[PDB]
């Protein structure tokens, strides 16, 4: 898969031990908003390939990593450069916005 | 579990 | 703003009308009482509030009846919450609780 379903197993050997950035994605099936951004993360996906890495993680079947990082509403994006967050973003939000978001915490490293 | 009911 | 909380326990109070209606919400993970816009409330929480519902704990049950509409089928339940037993629908009570109502007879 282009993206990355994550585990709380996996989720320490995935992200944390990764190089790079890496996106990822607290979402539920349940949740409307959570779909809403789900068509743009797709084409993100492949727009910002070998340049970034596109992960989800369903809190239902995880419910342990989410509130690690204080996770009150979803969706919830965070941003791992290396081992550690960058950046975080709450709600959903377009494209642009995201690409916007996406840009400028690549650029400046 | 949890179980529902009219406001009672 | 738009996202959904997801740790919200069961709806206590509302206090607006329309789309722009307000829910005071008890969470999973606090337990602190603070009012919220019902965009941000997950549609199963909030459909059962708006249908005079609520969550509880049911003891077992002890009663069993057909419905006034003479169609559906109610049970009668002891609640752990409460000393009064209520008649509930079938789907509104647990499932393995109706099973221990077999052995009664
Ligand atoms: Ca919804």
């Amino acid at each position: 898969d282009k993206i990355i379903h994550l585990t709380d197993d996996s989720f320490d050997t995935d992200v944390l031990k990764a190089d790079g950035a890496i996106l990822v994605d607290f979402w539920a099936e349940w949740c409307g908003p959570c779909k809403m951004i789900a068509p743009i993360l797709d084409e993100i996906a492949d727009e910002y390939q070998g340049k970034l890495t596109v992960a989800k993680l369903n809190i239902d079947q995880n419910p342990g990593t989410a509130p690690k990082y204080g996770i009150r509403g979803i969706p919830t994006l965070l941003l791992f450069k290396n081992g550690e967050v960058a950046a975080t973003k709450v709600g959903a939000l377009s494209k642009g916005q995201l690409k916007e978001f996406l840009d400028a915490n690549l650029a400046g490293s | 579990k949890r179980s529902k009911r009219k406001r009672t | 703003q738009v996202f959904e909380y997801a740790e919200v326990d069961e709806i206590v109070e509302k206090r607006g009308k329309g789309k722009d209606v307000e829910y005071l919400v008890r969470w999973k993970d606090g337990g602190d009482c603070e009012w919220v816009k019902g965009v941000h409330v997950a549609e199963d929480v909030a459909k059962d509030y708006e249908d005079g519902l609520e969550y509880a704990v049911a003891e077992s049950v002890i009663g069993k009846r057909v419905g006034d509409d003479g169609k559906t089928i109610e049970y009668l339940v002891k609640w752990t919450d409460m000393s009064d037993a209520t008649w509930e629908p079938q789907d509104n009570v647990d499932s393995t609780l109706v099973l221990l109502y077999q052995q009664q007879q």
